[PDB]
């Protein structure tokens, strides 16, 4: 998923 | 004749805007992924391809605890019954958190890109900080149904  | 927004190759434009009264918030939306030097300025489709019309567009940013300005740290104020705006070129679509969840720091799936009938806005923000292993453990990804 994206966004760390 | 119409307007015709397609996600150029500005990869440095803004694509379009985004806000929401409930949760109080109005930021820009860059061209995906939320590859780092995308998250660079502000919430990028989760998806380089994802399209003006996709059966989900989905979006990503980090968030700030000193910060509800930021891409989603005022989000967790946000909940269903939500009312979402999404101002893209010179048109303004809409959608309403229909539903919300969360998964390991792995489950990729959240893009969730299936539904179609009702397309939809899958938010993705992450949360949780760990301090201890220096990464984000939970993470917070919230669906909305396309209304306009
Ligand atoms: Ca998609």
């Amino acid at each position: 998923l994206p966004a760390t | 004749m119409q307007a015709k927004p397609q996600i150029p190759k500005d990869k440095s434009k803004v694509a379009g805007y985004i806000e929401i009264p409930d949760a109080d918030i109005k930021e820009p939306v860059y061209p995906g992924p939320a590859t780092p030097e995308q998250l660079n300025r502000g919430v990028s489709f989760a998806e380089e391809n994802e399209s003006l019309d996709d059966q989900n567009i989905s979006i990503a940013g980090h968030t700030f605890i000193d910060r509800p300005n930021y891409q989603f740290t005022n989000l967790k104020a946000a909940k269903k019954g939500s009312m979402v705006y999404f101002k893209v070129g010179n048109e303004t679509r809409k959608y309403k958190m229909t539903s919300i969840r969360d998964v390991k720091p792995t489950d990729v799936g959240v893009l969730d890109e299936q539904k179609g009938k009702d397309k939809q806005l899958t938010l993705i923000t992450c949360d949780d900080y760990n301090e201890k292993t220096g990464v984000w453990e939970k993470r917070k990804i919230f669906v909305a149904t396309e209304v306009k």
